[PDB]
């Protein structure tokens, strides 16, 4: 349930981040970072079940 | 702390440099934590044979320590505790005068296992009756025997140089020749009982 208040949350810092976009470095850093991130909790999800 | 950071810090552009930092730091640990996962096998594997090769002398630690204990067997002055063990393989563990430079893994097994064997017997044996070395002495040896590769166990002899000898064989205790007396004669009647010895 923490893992899921973590995914809700960075959701909504995601959006937050799409909203603020319009450096673009960052923005992209932050979204590859964003990506690999929410691959990795999808592993952890896995290893938890 | 990576979402406590990011609520504390809101998410802000300019906080990026110091978000990616421990993003990638995060990342990083999750990298380890997979390729130490992803080499479970491997590694257990490693630690399996190198707990196989140092076995011997584990076991030959825990002989070598039990047999000191019934030391008071024999006699009531032979008390040692499991405190006066551990100094003697600390001792050759680590103030060791033989491994000030081998640096062979197998070679410094080996001269561990013989300066245990040494250093125990030394110091066991100075506070020990001197007609009971030669009783440390041996049982020593056997736990070597015992411990030792491409040896066979000889299990038929001992058990017969110990207790086999005084076995019921008088009967048909011949003569033999003239050097040979009586209770020559029927020690090699006993002895002959072991297969090795049939045609004595």
């Amino acid at each position: 349930m923490h893992l899921n208040v973590g995914l809700r949350k960075i959701k909504e810092t995601v959006d937050q981040v799409e909203e603020l976009r319009r450096k673009v470095n960052r923005s992209t850093a932050l979204l590859k970072s964003l990506s690999a991130e929410r691959e990795r909790w999808e592993k952890t999800s896995e290893t938890f079940k | 702390s990576l979402l406590q950071a990011l609520n504390e810090v809101k998410g802000r552009i300019l906080d990026d440099d110091t978000i990616i930092t421990t993003l990638e730091n995060l990342k990083r640990e999750a990298a380890e934590v997979t390729r130490k996962v992803e080499e479970t096998d491997i590694v257990m594997q490693e630690v399996e044979t190198v707990s196989q090769q140092y076995l011997p002398l584990s076991t030959a630690c825990s002989s070598i320590y039990f047999t000191m204990e019934s030391l008071k067997q024999i006699h009531f002055l032979y008390q040692y505790s499991l405190q006066f063990f551990l100094d003697i393989y600390h001792n050759v563990l680590y103030e060791n005068p033989n491994l000030k430079g081998v640096t062979d893994h197998t070679q410094r097994l080996s001269i561990i296992t013989k300066d245990l064997f040494q250093v125990a017997f030394n110091r066991v044996a100075r506070g020990m009756l001197h007609q009971d070395h030669i009783t440390f002495a041996m049982l020593l040896a056997r736990i070597k025997l015992k411990g030792t590769v491409g040896e066979p166990t000889y299990d038929a002899e001992f058990q017969h140089f110990l207790r086999g000898n005084e076995i019921v064989l008088s009967a048909g205790s011949t003569p033999r020749i003239q050097g040979l007396t009586v209770e020559q004669a029927e020690a090699v009647v006993r002895l002959s009982c072991l297969p090795a010895f049939k045609d004595l």
